[PDB]
Formats: C-alpha cells, structure tokens, sequence
C-alpha cells in the first residue's frame, strides 16, 4: 500500500508498470540465480517470506481452527512444487514436525426442516435456517458481535473427529507451511503435471 | 434548526501587528469556498483570484464573487478566526467599517463589490502566514451600479489608446473618487463588452420613429432638465431616419421587442448577491439584513 | 439457488491513550477551550560565570 | 478519520460484495466384457467353473 | 484497456490470443487447448527483450 | 419492529462511526504537531556540536 | 438463472478478519463484478416489500 | 371501531403547523423554556445513545411545498409515466371549467418538429408514446403562428415534478408539485425527485482541473430556442445545470447555441421581420443540492437521470439574445 494512497491515476499506473520489470528481470527464476551468487541461502529466504506476506489472508475462517499442527499451533498455507524443487527446499529448510492434525470427514448440509419448505415452492433457499431464524424471530436489535457469531459460523468445523495426517512441515517466521509435490499422483498415470509449465 | 459557525484553524500564531487590523474589523464580509466548520486559511480571503503577482480584472473577480458562499466574522482569537455564514434567507448582524465611508439608513439597498479604490487600504498582508487576505467591499446599489458603469466605459477608451479626469473618476453627489486601474486584464472585460454589440446594435435595429420624432420636437424648443446632454443641438442621425410617415401598429410591433431586450440587459449588469437591509442603527454602526444570492 | 455465507467486517477501537505514541505527550484532562485563549510557561535561566 | 484541515470531510461508507459459484464435472469410464457378465449367473457346480 | 484488477483476474484463467505449441517440429499455431499450459508476459507488459 | 430495529441498529453504528473517526484525530494531529517541530539530521547535527 | 445482487437487509454475520486493506481503490477499479457502493444516506436497510 | 379513530387523533394532532409562541406575563420568566429548535449544539457524552439524542432529533425544520391539482385528457398526457417527470402548463383560453392541458418534455419534442439526430435518443422513444406528432397539433391550430411572432415562451408556466397520477379512460388526475420536495404516494416517507432524459440535459459544470469553489446551490435552467428548419418554423429545447450565477450562464449559453444563431441570421440579409428577432428565453426551474450524484436509469432503451432532494422554484421567462 505504499504506492496506492492516491489511487490508480495516470502517473501511478506507469510507475507500477516500470516496477514489474525491475522485479521481473532481476528476480525471475530466483532459485536458479541462487547458485552463482555469493549469499544464496539467505537470498532464497527473502523470497519465500516475500511471497508469504504478499498473499491477502482474507480467510473468513481465520476464527475457525481447522488445520492445527501438534501442540496446537497454526498452519498458514501450502506451497506445492515439482520433485526437483522439493529436493532444494528440503535441504535449505527442515521437515521440523512432520505430523499435522486435521479433520477426516466432510460437513453435511441437509435440507431437513423449513429449508425444504422454501425449497419446494421457491427456486431459492437458505443455509442454517434455525440460526438464521433466531436472529429475527427472537433476538433482533443486538449488535453483530464476534463471540456470539464465531461458534455459529462453521456448520461442521467444531464437530469432525480429527486425526493425524502425515505430511511435511516447515517453519518460516512463525507461519508454518506444508510442502507437497504432485508428481507421484500424476507421473503414475502418464498424464502431464500442471506445475510443470 | 440550522446552525452556522466556521472556525478557522491556523498553523502559526499571529503577531501583534495584524491582530490590531483584524480586531478593528470585528464584523465584516469575506467569502470562502469550502462550506464546512473547519477551514484552511487559503480559502478565506478573496485573494485566490486577486493576488499581487497577477493582473486581476474586476470583471472576473466580480464574476467569481457571485459563486461563493459569504460569511461574517465573530472574533479574532490569536490563532483561530471564528466566522459565521450567510444562508440564502437568513437575518444577521452586519456592521460596516469600510474606509471610503458611506452613510446608510434603515430600508437601504446594498451590494457586494470587489476592492475598487485602494487595495493597499483594503487588503492586509499576512507575512506570518504567507497567504494574504483580500477583503470585498459593500456599497449601496446606487453607487453599487455606478462604479460598474465607468469600468465598462474605461476598458473601451483604454483600447483606443492603442486624459484621465473623464474616464476614471466615479462620481457621487458630494464626493468624486478614483478607480484602481493600472494593471488589469482587458480580456474578460472585453467579453462583457463583446455582448453589448449583441444587444446595442440590435437595439438600434427597431428604433421607433415617433420617439425619434419627439426629439425633433423636444430639444429644439420644448426642453427639460435631463435633456441637457445634447446641449440644444440635434445629432446628424435623427435628421436621416424620420422621413417615413408614422403609423401606430408599426411601432406596436417594434416596442414590444424593445420591451423584451431591455429585460435581457439585466443579464449583463448583474451585481453579486443583494442585501435588503431593514433596520440600521447609526451609532452602533450595526444593521440587520436578510441575504439572498441572486 | 440458496444463500451461502453472509458476512461482515468488525472494526475494533484503538484509542490514543492505549498507544505508546504518548511518550511524546503529557495528557492532562481539561474542561473548557471555549474559554481559554492561550497558554503560558515561564522560565529563568541563571548562568554562572 | 476526523482530521482538522480544510479537506472535504467524508461521510459514512459501505461496500457490497457478491461472489458466485462454478460447476464442474468429471467423467470416468469402465469396460466390462460380456463373457464376464454372463458367468456371474451360470449354475456351475463343477470345480473347473 | 479494461480494469487493472480484471487484468490480474483474467491473466490466470483465460488463455491468450493464438500462442505457440511445443513438442513439435516447427512453431505451429495452437489448435487444441486440452493440454497447453503456458503463459507469456509479452502481452500483459507489452515489451520485447 | 424489524423495520424499527432496522433504524436503531443503523443509527448507533452511525453514531459510533464518529468515535471511530474522532479518536484518530488524536493520533493524527499529535503526530501533525510533532511533524512541525522536527528539523532533519543534517541541520541538527551541525548545530549539535 | 444467474444470481444477481440485491440490497435487502439480510441479518449479516460477524467475521474476524479485516477486509479494508486496498478497497477504495479496488472495487472502483474492477476487482470483481457485482460491487455496490453506498454513500452516507444510502447506507441503510431498504424498504422491504413482497 | 373508535380504535381506528384513536389512530386519527394521533396523526392529525401530531401533524400540525407549530403554534405562534405566545405567553401571558403572569406566568413569569417561563417562556424561554418553550424555546427548543432555536438551539443547535446538543449534549455530547462518552458513549452517547439514541436515548441521549432522541431530543436532538425530535426537533425538525418545518418544510412543505404546495401542489397543483390538474384535470387532463387521456390524450395529451401519456398513461405510462416514470412518476418523476417534468411538466408545463399550456395557456391559451379558459374554455372548460376544469380542462387543463399539460406538456411533458418528451411530448414537447414531438410538438416541435426538429431533426432526428439533433436529439437522437428520445426520438425513438417519443414515437411510441404518441402518434406522428399530429394528434397533439390538432389541439392548437396556431403552432405555426405561435412560432412566428414569438409568443410561445410567454405561454408556459413550469410546475416541476410529479407526485401522483390516478388514470381513467379519458380523464387523468395529475397531482403535481411546486415549491419543494413532494412527499411520495405509493412509497410512504419517500420523496419524488426530478428526472430528466439524458439526451435533453447539457451540463455546464464539467471541466478538467486546469479551479472553482463549492456552495449550497446548483440551478437547473430551461432553454427554449426558436429555430427554423426546412424553411418551416420549429422550436428547440435544451436544459442546463450550473451553480454559477445568472451573470455567467447567459454568457455561456450563447457559446452553446452559436451555430443556431449562425445559421438563421445569414438569412436576414435579404429580409427583416421585427417579430422574428426574438431568439430565446431562460427560466429558473429551482435549486439542486451541491454534490448530489445524478443516478442514471433505463426505461423501455431510454437513459433517465434523477435528482434526489430537488426543490422547486419557478421564475419568469427572461428573454435573451
């Protein structure tokens, strides 16, 4: 947001246009430049933690505790590579915990109740009708508050019996990342990978 | 009901110099641009259009005057000016100060005009804030129209100079004066004088013959007080126009359009907004007026 | 065609006193700027020789 | 922000965002031999069958 | 010409105007889009190196 | 009532919209005080000796 | 039938994450389709009818 | 059943004009405790509430415009409306007892008889509202000769917006509005704004930064230009919108109607008729609030503007030239 105070006006746009390219021509194929440079192992670390901060984390389920690691910590997200890039990142960055926790079922949406009533006549319906109903039939004119809404926001995600899921983990800053490669599922079936590109 | 109070935030504490001029004019008129409670000083004075290092003309300034809202001072605290506004129908306390002093009464008739005599008298400069403040000037409308007369006349005679006792000294009975013309802008004064050709030569297109026949009877031997302008001699033109026989329904069609175009000449001699004052004390120098932008 | 997830923003309130910008402040409560004009702090700098 | 300058103050504001869905379909395929579906029902009784 | 975030929305999903092929003899025009994965920034940024 | 509660939920949030905007003016203008009495380093350092 | 926008007073729900970062620029410059501004007096609940 | 009429005792006795504030002296210094809306600055607190400012909104300014009840044929005034149009009042001779003729601006295009591409938008739309531009011309056989001497601009008293129209087979009741903000009918507490076709409006405000100040006022005008097309007399109408004062706009309208002055007055080299010399008139249609956004609309297509918070204020037909 350092550039976007005064909006996209005609000078702001081309100032952004000339700064794709100082970021393109330098930082393209960043892992390949890291060989012939002096520093290396730190210069890649300020490309992940570059990328990890650039993602807009507008997760509405940020209040929801879906994928925790062991000892109740937090999973930020998942980067997925080929195998040869997974060879590099496993060297520079460890496999620090290697066992995450998470649900092992789905979340059932069922049109039992008065949703079925609005389903038959009307070509539109709802979700969580009773939780939607008590806001108006019994409890209006109270504020939208967090503690009175976060527990009624999931429809499954406090109820599924969670279990251990074996995968690779890594720590950057504090945001834990899981690392995967999808070629075992694709180079057994003779279909090409989309990560290769 | 409605409120109005425009307090003016200011970035630097004033001196002891220019408080004493602003303490003197505790009630006056100065128009601003942004209609809110808080305001930067670079909008208060008129000098956004009339500064020193330009060549301002008093057409465009006066043209600028009819746009803005108008406002009245309450206090001068050494940081914060405190002002009150002028709604499109609202009574207030105006309290005149202005230095070529004219006398008012109750049931008088006012206007708002630019500083037309002495800017150095009418403007104080704010060297502790950079931006200067230019005051406007309130004048009764008989003299409020009389100043605009010679201004539209002077820009004509300045063009033919491509000497001064006749073309500048705006007269009232009792006091003549002197306009403030050395560096003006004769282009938007020319645009107003452009449009008079679009009336005055068209007012010459339907001139009634019987009314010209009357001046072949008035100034020859049947004279009057207000006809001394001709000084007893007919012009050359009226001997050339009145050869036709009169008939009434010719001039009936004529005088109806002469009735109409003179209604259009209001559009070129407009003042700013107008002030109809109903009560006026003489020793407090206060007044009472309902404002009407028009 | 149903309705799935109907969401808001909730904006919190960070006041001035709870920040620590106010180490560049001394926050006195005060009642009437609608009276007070200015302020005055006085000093004496006695210089030895 | 209430800021004490000559800028035009801004009123209360609002945005309304609506996101849609996108359908997807997956299509698999299975051969079955008609000799196989026959001998699911055969009345065999013999250890070759 | 259009809005500069549609220009970031559309850049990820919609393929461009007749790009290359690969695993071919010559640079033939693309004729099927079941498989071809590519993108190129030569359109989006409008230069040549 | 649920039209009446439509207004009272608006107007109290529209009331405290100012309190979420006035209190920034503390954080704004106190900073705007300190930004006006802040010479740079190259002016203060040469006078600091 | 394609789903289109309406301004009807749904009893909305209280999330946790902020959303305000890069908005006044964004939906004014084509972040998505079916955005709707309201400016002061328009930011209210509509007159329901049926 | 008086429980119905007990509601009538609420609404009527609550909705009255405020009485003249008058106190007899034997009560004493009590009169100023009946002075409420003269205050403005109310009581702020730490966390104020509806319960703390219900007094601050109980007071309210006293505003109501007055209406004009008309009786119209079902022929001049269309059965379809967008409910927020603009009106006139044609004025020839009081024949009927209550028999009034009205003109919408979309009608008055068809009454003129001008070119198509000079106003390309409404011409397709105003051909399905009415006939071939001759069903209305049968009502006035002077629409050639009203154009000659220049009397048509004298015979229009603008009214403003609409409020309601109950429509019958031949007779249409039109509840109009002057003087301000008409309360709506089919939606209670709503306020019927003014609507203009996007074709007929021509702005004067818009510029590139290149600076002009704000205010409270911006004023819709109403032009009316006598032109001559195909050696046949026919008027022309446009609109305006500029918060710029009467001395400026007359000097700016003439730049917009430059060529129309330039076409006609070449013809008067060989002839002159003093009834022909009048050119146009400008009325004042009232005031618009500052920086209220004209929201575009569409009707069967026809782009239609709107002005919230319009208040009406008529004026005279001052001739210009």
């Amino acid at each position: 947001p350092v550039y976007s105070e005064r909006g996209l006006k005609k000078a702001v746009k081309s100032d952004m246009v000339s700064m794709f390219k100082a970021h393109l021509i330098e930082h393209s194929f960043f892992l390949d430049k890291a060989e012939l440079m002096t520093r290396g192992k730190q210069y890649v670390l300020t490309m992940l933690s570059d990328m990890l901060a650039a993602v807009c984390e507008d997760t509405v389920f940020k209040g929801v505790s879906t994928y925790t690691t062991a000892s109740g910590q937090q999973v930020a997200g998942v980067l997925e590579t080929t195998d040869s890039v997974m060879r590099r990142l496993m060297n520079l960055l460890g496999q620090v915990e290697s066992a995450m926790s998470g649900p092992a079922a789905y979340a059932s949406y069922v049109v039992r109740g008065a949703n079925l009533v609005t389903a038959v006549s009307y070509g539109r319906a709802m979700r969580n009708f009773e939780q939607f109903m008590a806001r108006i039939v019994d409890h209006p004119n109270a504020l939208p508050s967090v503690e009175g809404d976060k527990a009624a926001l999931a429809d499954g995600h406090d109820e599924i019996q969670r279990t251990r899921i074996a995968a690779s983990l890594v720590k950057i800053g504090d945001k834990f990342v899981a690392i995967e490669s999808l070629q075992r599922m694709y180079n057994e079936t003779q279909f090409p990978c989309p990560l290769n590109r | 009901a409605l409120d109005k109070s425009i307090v003016v935030n200011l970035t630097s504490r004033l001196f002891a110099d220019e408080l004493a001029a602003l303490q003197s004019k505790i009630g006056s008129v100065l128009p601003l641009g942004d209609c809110h409670r808080l305001q930067n000083i670079q909008a208060l004075g008129l000098g956004c259009v009339c500064s020193r290092e330009t060549s301002p003309d008093y057409i465009q300034i006066m043209q600028y005057l009819s746009k803005c809202t108008l406002a009245v001072l309450e206090e001068v605290r050494p940081d914060s000016l405190r002002l009150t506004r002028m709604d499109p129908s609202d009574n207030l306390q105006i309290k005149n100060v202005y230095a070529p002093f004219f006398q008012w009464d109750s049931n008088t008739q006012l206007a708002v005009l630019p500083p037309l005599f002495s800017r150095k008298d009418s403007t104080i400069v704010l060297e502790s804030n950079g931006f200067d403040i230019v005051f406007p000037m309130v004048v009764p409308q008989q003299l409020g129209h009389a100043i605009l007369q010679q201004l539209l006349v002077y820009h004509i005679y300045s063009k033919i100079s491509a000497l001064d006792l006749y073309t500048t000294n705006v007269s009232f009975m009792g006091r003549t004066y002197r306009l403030d013309v050395d560096n003006t802008d004769p282009r938007t004064a020319l645009r107003v004088l452009d449009d008079l050709s679009m009336y005055l030569c068209i007012l010459s297109a339907l001139v009634p013959r019987g009314c010209l026949r009357l001046l072949t009877a008035l100034v020859r031997h049947d004279r009057h007080p207000l006809t001394e302008v001709f000084e007893g001699v007919v012009p050359d033109e009226v001997t050339r126009i009145d050869l036709d026989q009169l008939s009434v329904p010719d001039d009936i069609t004529r005088m109806r359009v002469m009735f109409s175009y003179l209604q259009s000449l209001s559009s070129i001699f407009n003042l700013g907004p107008r002030l109809h004052v109903y009560a006026y004390s003489a020793e407090t120098l206060a007044a009472s007026c309902w404002y009407s932008p028009r | 065609e149903a309705l799935l997830g109907v969401y808001t923003n909730v904006v919190e309130f960070v006041k001035f006193l709870e920040t620590a910008l106010a180490a560049a402040c001394v926050n006195t409560e005060f009642k009437d700027l609608r009276r007070m004009i200015d302020g005055k702090i006085q000093f004496k700098i006695s210089m030895p020789t | 922000i209430a800021h004490g300058d000559g800028r035009r103050p801004n009123k209360q504001r609002q945005y309304i965002v609506m996101k849609a869905c996108n359908k997807h379909h997956i299509g698999a395929e299975i051969e079955l031999a008609a000799a196989d579906i026959e001998l699911l029902f055969a009345e065999k009784e013999t250890p070759l069958d | 010409n259009r809005g500069l975030y549609t220009l970031v929305n559309e850049y990820s999903a919609r393929l461009a105007g007749a790009p290359a092929t690969s695993t071919t003899d010559l640079q033939y025009v693309v004729v099927n889009g079941t498989d071809v994965f590519l993108d190129q920034p030569c359109h989006m940024l409008q230069e040549a190196y | 009532f649920t039209e009446y509660a439509g207004a009272i939920k608006t107007i109290t949030s529209a009331l405290q919209f100012g309190m979420d905007a006035l209190e920034r003016g503390l954080v704004d203008t106190v900073l705007a005080v300190k930004l006006r009495h802040a010479p740079p380093v190259f002016i203060l350092k040469t006078l600091g000796d | 039938m394609e789903a289109t926008l309406e301004q009807r007073p749904f009893p909305y729900l209280a999330t946790e994450a902020n959303l305000l970062t890069q908005i006044k620029e964004s939906a004014a410059d084509g972040l998505f389709k079916s955005f709707q501004l309201l400016l002061g007096k328009d930011a209210r609940e509509g007159s329901v009818r049926f | 059943q008086a429980e119905n009429a007990a509601r009538l005792g609420r609404q009527v006795l609550g909705l009255l004009p405020p009485p003249t504030h008058r106190v007899s002296l034997t009560r004493g210094p009590e009169f100023a405790r009946g002075v409420r809306d003269l205050l403005s600055k109310y009581a702020a607190s730490t966390r104020p509430t509806v319960g703390s400012l219900h007094e601050a909104l109980r007071q309210a300014p006293f505003r109501q415009p007055t209406y004009g009840d008309f009786l119209v044929y079902s022929q001049t005034f269309s059965p379809q409306e967008p409910l927020g149009t603009f009106l006139f009042s044609f004025k020839q001779e009081d024949n009927g007892s209550s028999m009034d003729m009205l003109l919408t601006p979309t009608s008055l295009f068809m009454l003129s008889g001008m070119e198509a591409a000079k106003a390309p938008q409404t011409h397709k739309v105003a051909g399905v509202w009415y006939g071939s531009g001759s069903g209305l011309a049968d009502f006035i056989p002077n629409l050639s000769e009203l154009m000659d001497t220049g009397e048509f601009h004298t015979l229009l008293t603008p009214v403003g917006p609409m409020v309601q129209s109950v429509h019958s087979t031949f007779v249409t009741k039109v509840t109009s509005a002057m003087k301000g903000v008409g309360l709506a009918r089919d939606e209670p507490r709503a306020h019927v704004g003014l609507t203009l076709p996007c074709d007929m409006l021509v702005d004067l405000d818009e510029s590139c930064p290149m600076r002009e100040p704000a205010g409270l006022n911006v004023t819709i005008y109403a032009s009316l230009v006598y032109l001559r097309v195909n050696q046949r007399p026919s008027m022309a109408l446009t609109f305006f919108q500029s918060g710029k004062g009467f001395a400026e706009v007359v000097a700016m309208i003439k730049d917009h109607f430059t060529d129309v002055i330039r076409t006609k007055y070449i013809q008067l080299r060989h002839e002159l008729y003093i009834n022909r010399l009048v050119f146009g008139a400008v009325c004042t249609l009232g005031t618009v609030p500052f920086d209220s956004h004209p929201v575009h609309q569409s009707l069967n297509s026809l782009p239609v503007l709107v002005f919230a918070n319009f208040e009406a204020a008529c004026g005279p037909w001052t001739v210009f030239l």
